[PDB]
């Protein structure tokens, strides 16, 4: 009866709950799993005040849940994820690059490959024009073309690089009609307005409306046991949702199956999201790995390397047919 | 029950087996 | 490129203990049979260190080397990690056991107090199919006025500092310079841009050791 999922959801919020305070008119769009599975994979090598900061720093508090579960309960979460069914397609992949015959702690090389099934690729960080291209050729072979360039520039002295990929293609077991989809105006802001292929459908839905979160909760599904949960804030009562999202409430929703025939309009989407954890992560309690105390013992024993930057990405697509998202994360480690 | 999504809001994809939070994001101005 | 076996008989390798061996960290010059000078941000965490004299490859033992632990470290009273740009990126570590100044391990030589380096003044940054061994590079200085300009580093760069080039690996790797004859150490790496060393109009910055000479004296004398 494994889990450690709740802690990962809270993380999903703590992090989002951040980018929501920075901006307000920007389209947010990341992917927990991907991220909080790179730092976790890193945490097999992280040690002391480092390992600690980059762990509980993502609502995965120590005193409560032993690393074993944190870890074991991950090799199972991704093992049971990468192995889906026919009507759905959830694939994820790990892989870290580091010089050949590197000073890789023997015990660390077995963990990430056992508890994460990650792949070790010895990259020649000399001519970066052979690294910052080979790596980006690994994600795109998994994101089925979604991301064929997740990295532009990297440091030449970059001692180590950690990256993972995640593609997904789901189908509404109850698809919107390609015809019913009419061209409507997206009520952007109190003035602006764009045109988007608005989808339409009438009939029963799992849509709901609670006070707490204050908003319309639509839990449409997918063939393959998946569920996209949308939230519709109140006329202005938006900030409420962002600062009212939690795991305790949702899990209740992912268990309300009761329906009520109604009308719905969903516009076709296709946004993109890129950023650098460098900061955010820090503001989230992860500058430790990004500071002058880079305890990367587990990783290597040769010389001290460091947390250079966090490079995350994610692509989302919505249509009358369904969704087909994707995303990834990149980590760079250089000397002291 | 006339409900429509034509303004900014927050979505969230999820794994059923493992109640995983695959993706997550909020669409404001497409 | 790589430096001649025994090119810098005063070069030092502050190493940290991890597991069953020692891991290289910062460079650091030698100043006396029992004091090595390095960056302050180097003896940053509570690790237990040791220094090696007359070394080229921190992975092999050419016999012509010498190891020695450090009794106690002393960082500038006015140094603080938070604000590194404040300068004071300089420490004096004392060696538990003095040493023999072999044909391969002499002492280092610092500049005069108050001495300012000119621009385009040659200097070399030494440190640590390739792996690990004492390398070196050319890293010309940058006139203070410039580095300070809002087109380079801005305020950050102070007068108690030194801009060359405009890196990683041998953190705190000393900076040698040829001031018409002399060839003492004018600086020790302080900090680099936030992109590393591919960022132009922004050079790595070294600490103006000469800006802390009278200090060094008060220190090593207070023992």
């Amino acid at each position: 009866f494994n889990k450690i999922t709740p802690n990962l959801a809270e993380f999903a919020f703590s992090l989002y709950r951040q980018l929501a305070h920075q901006s307000n008119s920007t389209n947010i769009l990341f992917s927990p799993v991907s991220i909080a599975a790179a730092f976790a994979m890193l945490s097999l090598g992280a040690k002391g005040d480092t390992h600690d900061e980059i762990l509980e720093g993502l609502n995965f508090n120590l005193t409560e849940i032993p690393e074993a579960q944190i870890h074991e309960g991950f090799q199972e979460l991704l093992h049971t994820l990468n192995q889906p069914d026919s009507q759905l397609q959830l694939t994820t992949g790990n892989g870290l690059f580091l010089s050949e015959g590197l000073k890789l702690v023997d015990k660390f090389l077995e963990d990430v490959k056992k508890l994460y099934h990650s792949e070790a690729f010895t990259v020649n960080f000399g001519d970066t024009e052979e690294a910052k291209k080979q790596i980006n050729d690994y994600v795109e072979k998994g994101t089925q073309g979604k991301i064929v360039d997740l990295v532009k520039e990297l440091d030449r002295d970059t001692v180590f690089a950690l990256v993972n990929y995640i593609f997904f293609k789901g189908k509404w077991e109850r698809p919107f009609e390609v015809k019913d989809t009419e061209e409507e105006d997206f009520h952007v802001d109190q003035v602006t307005t764009v045109k988007v292929p608005m989808m339409k459908r009438l009939g029963m839905f799992n849509i709901q409306h609670s006070k707490k979160l204050s908003s319309w909760v639509l839990l449409m599904k997918y063939l393959g046991n998946a569920t996209a949960i949308f939230f519709l804030p109140d006329e202005g009562k938006l900030q409420h949702l962002e600062n009212e999202l939690t795991h305790d409430i949702i899990t209740k929703f992912l268990e309300n199956e009761d329906r009520r025939s109604a009308s719905l309009h969903l516009p076709k989407l296709s946004i993109t999201g890129t950023y650098d954890l460098k900061s955010v992560l820090g503001q989230l309690g992860i500058t430790k790995v990004f500071s002058n105390g880079a305890d990367l013992s587990g990783v290597t024993e040769e010389a001290p390397l460091k947390l250079s930057k966090a490079v995350h990405k994610a692509v989302l697509t919505i249509d009358e047919k369904g969704t087909e998202a994707a995303g990834a994360m990149f980590l760079e480690a250089i000397p002291m | 029950p006339e409900v429509k999504f034509n303004k900014p809001f927050v979505f969230l994809i999820i794994e059923q087996n493992t109640k995983a939070p695959l993706f997550m994001g909020r669409v404001v101005n497409p | 490129t790589e430096a001649q076996r025994n090119s810098w008989p005063s070069q030092i390798s502050l190493q940290y203990r991890s597991g069953s061996s020692w891991a290289h960290t910062c460079g650091g010059t030698l100043i006396r049979q029992n004091w090595v000078m390095t960056a302050a941000h180097c003896v940053d965490r509570e690790l237990t260190f040791r220094v090696v004299v007359g070394e080229h490859n921190l992975n092999q033992n050419d016999g012509t080397e010498q190891y020695v632990g450090v009794q106690k470290i002393v960082v500038h009273p006015y140094w603080n990690t938070d604000d590194v740009a404040a300068g004071y990126d300089i420490a004096l570590l004392r060696l538990a056991q003095s040493v023999t100044l072999n044909s391969y391990v002499q002492l280092g030589v610092l500049p005069r107090a108050g001495t300012i380096l000119a621009n385009n003044s040659p200097c070399y940054i030494t440190g640590w199919q390739l792996a690990q061994t004492l390398q070196q590079a050319y890293l010309p200085t940058v006139d203070y006025a410039i580095c300070s300009s809002s087109s380079y580093w801005g305020s950050t760069v102070k007068n108690s500092m030194v801009c060359a080039g405009g890196c990683q690996g041998d953190s705190g790797g000393p900076l040698h310079c040829l001031v018409n004859g002399q060839y003492a150490v004018h600086g020790v790496t302080s900090f680099v841009s936030r992109l590393g060393c591919n960022v132009t109009r922004k050079p790595t910055v070294f600490t103006r050791v000469s800006a802390y000479i009278s200090w060094i004296n008060n220190v090593i004398a207070s023992n």
